[PDB]
């Protein structure tokens, strides 16, 4: 019962297209104007950990409520429940969930199964129901086969200290929180065929720290369920 | 004077319709590949080519030519700027490759801004 | 927790079905590019069923419906807007080739044909040809989108209007004939020649998290097979 | 709004509807006919349904002092507001569908086997004594597709010019006979091509309609049914 | 299992004596197209081992074979080369073989068409 | 053998004033040589399974029947010798994608020699 930092493996991957984008980078080609959030070095996809807060952040926030039905009109208006993992200017705390950053691993793969560009431009068309006019567009979006890696930490008590029970169901409550996001998109252009994300093997494990014994396989359970 | 000269010529193809009738719509199979070869050439150390990517600028070099027959602007603009020619002299190594990666750059920029071309 | 539903489901192709996207094979279908199947996007089953449940509930009592975004509150709450939007509540998911396997054992081999065309001008009664590609027209897709309780944004003060089941109940019969004219309308181009009669088939709700009641799911999917 | 056209479809002739390359092309002669290519029965392709009946009516419906109609966007506009252009953008009204063939489970029963049979023809060309081989291919006259097309009318408006260019329930049966006239002459011209050597007439039986959505005039759509019923 | 490798030899084997072929393929059109018609539904079935609806069926095509074999001395030299009757006759087993009979069958049509002008 | 593709060209009859073969004479074969070696990508292991050793032995019934049209593929498939290398495909996966690598080298060239004017 002293410190822990349970370290959080696993390997996302998209089903779906993704198309999670960068606004004005300067990946300068054409109708890569809707780019993806690339590396600068390597220029490989990757995955930005605050979307990865940023959707489980907002899609629990209306599970946690939409339920308790008061909306939780703003970041710091939503629960302990969520924000003691998330953050919140209220009680000035530092989060309790490193999302990190995360990109493209398997590239190598993707050369074995003969992927040539690593970013497919999916075509879309807009029809007017006046005119039925086709006006095109050149959406760009990666590959929907790569695989992210997955990794988040989360510190134990320090503040005296949350118990037990604390570290078990608020671990719970990202299990419960993250199969949402698997069946929900992910990327830019949603509800419309993108974005969707697939997770696997995700496990806990004492990276650092003092871990327990009891409290570590109620842990590995639902997060290697769910 | 490569990265100059490419305007002579992005200048020296014609359009009389009132558009350019090369779009830069018509380049999106070239230029989404020639992306992943130039973002892989840099981060090689060695002054030579890699053994997997020499057959890499073969690849590409087959697509400038089968979309130069499936199009009639492509039919003629490639062999004008001569991209044949300076993919066949570019198998020895990256002296010449990161010059054509920029050729091209130097060429889609010129077609973006002789353009219209509302985005 | 009032969680997302998942509706999930099966298209079939009739005939053939043909979704551009541009050998010197002109007008494929869209290829999912890393394993070269047939893929059928989560666009083209939003953008067009928005062109026929948005000239359903609209379109008969003489609404003209200009723009993409004029369209009614049964419509604009579920496909999603950028005015009132309660929540964007219809999550379509994109979808491939599902029986690879059986269009290869019994009997297909090219997964995608090369069915031709002529033009003929009357001038001269002169031979154009044409070839569009179609699927395969045994080509069976999975068919999955998520429905949810659907609780309000608002930008109106209508602060926390959370959607009951009557409110819910409503969206299936926009699901059932959202489906039922496309089984019977079109999905790709080459237009009113015939191709892209589909079928929808096995369609089902599933209360894939949430708190949803016993009574509420099982009357949800009588308005899936009203179609 | 919806309205299906339920039918069925019969060949009493041969039919060598599309050759091309061959999607099989092993067991078939240099001049091949379409089938359905998980099955390889010879189906009916929706383009030349629509390919025939847009120029059957380029003489009937038009063509009366030496305007050639010389491309069918130059049809008149009646033609326009069933098959569509880009003249004014129009949806089309008239969705066909593509037909396969339906009676393999009865034409082996009724004493047929081979489902296409490749009749010899000849060419006699007087230039060296000889009479040229040539081996067409027809389809069996006992084979029976299947038939359906919908009509639908987007009563908002289907245009942009005018807030409304719907049609009402009087627009419907000049429709209905330009169905008429336009099957009329199919039945006693070849449905596919290669014409002047017996080919392709076909008798439409059961040409009923069914309402797909919406509520309709009880007394219209039966004596639509006659302008279904003449062809 | 190799044996298009014996079509390229067994079409060798046919008599061509005046320098010209014989068995040009214009004969064989009874025979080609209707053993296509019986192996576009052999793949249909999901089932390996057949119906009794499936292996009575195969017998046509043998008879035939056989009324050409007495109709054309050629054909009876094309069916007891390539042993095509001898392969018909375990062919109500198994599809497997029906299968690889048929691939077997296709391959006698290519270098036919090879050493023929074919011009339309 | 990308050279070859120009070397092919240099045989073919084009004395009479145009071009004797298209993408449409050998349009099947591009029907089934795609379809081919995109299944040969998602192969993992190094051998061919069984399931397309037959589809090679698939495509090579075809070439023939192919080369017995018309004289357009009597030049083209021995000027080529497509044949000739294609019965060694049977065993390993990395040349039978040089084979097909050499034929998508060479069907973006033999029509699209100016098929336009037909020149």
């Amino acid at each position: 019962t002293g410190y822990a930092k349970i370290e959080i493996t696993g390997t996302i991957t998209v089903v779906t297209g993704l198309h999670i984008g960068a606004g004005d980078g300067f990946s300068a080609i054409g109708a890569v104007d809707k780019p993806v959030v690339r590396d600068p070095l390597t220029k490989w996809p990757m995955i930005p950990g605050t979307s990865l807060k940023g959707k489980v952040r907002t899609l629990l926030s209306r599970q946690y409520g939409a339920d308790t039905e008061t909306f939780y009109r703003k970041p710091n208006d939503d629960p302990a429940q969520i924000r003691r993992l998330f953050g919140d200017t209220k009680e000035y705390k530092t989060g309790r969930l490193v999302f990190r950053d995360t990109k493209l691993t398997n590239k190598d793969d993707l050369e074995a199964r003969g992927a040539k560009t690593l970013t497919e431009v999916k075509f879309e068309n807009a029809i007017n129901r006046v005119t039925a006019k086709a006006n095109p567009r050149q959406m760009e979006r990666v590959i929907p086969g790569s695989e992210f890696a997955f990794s988040l930490v989360y510190e134990v008590s320090f503040g005296s200290l949350p118990s037990s029970d604390e570290i078990i169901e608020d671990f719970n409550a990202i299990a419960r929180g993250l199969k949402l996001l698997e069946l929900d998109y992910l990327g830019g252009s949603g509800t419309r065929g993108y974005g969707q994300v697939k997770f696997s093997d995700l496990k806990a494990r004492a990276a650092v720290g003092t871990l327990d014994r009891s409290l570590l396989e109620m842990l590995n359970h639902e997060l290697a369920a769910v | 004077d490569y990265v100059k000269q490419a305007e002579q010529v992005i200048r020296g193809l014609p359009k009389k319709n009132g558009d350019f009738e090369l779009t830069t719509t018509q380049l999106r199979v070239l230029l989404s590949l020639t992306a992943q070869l130039f973002d892989e050439a840099q981060l090689s150390s060695d002054q030579n080519l890699s053994p997997a990517l020499r057959d890499k600028v073969q690849y590409l070099r087959v697509r400038f030519v089968y979309q130069a027959g499936r199009e009639k602007a492509v039919r003629v603009f490639v062999e004008r700027a001569g991209l044949l020619d300076e993919l066949a002299q570019i198998g020895d190594s990256r002296d010449r490759l990161l010059k054509f990666c920029h050729y091209m750059e130097a060429l889609v920029a010129y077609k973006k801004f002789l353009d219209p071309k509302e985005t």
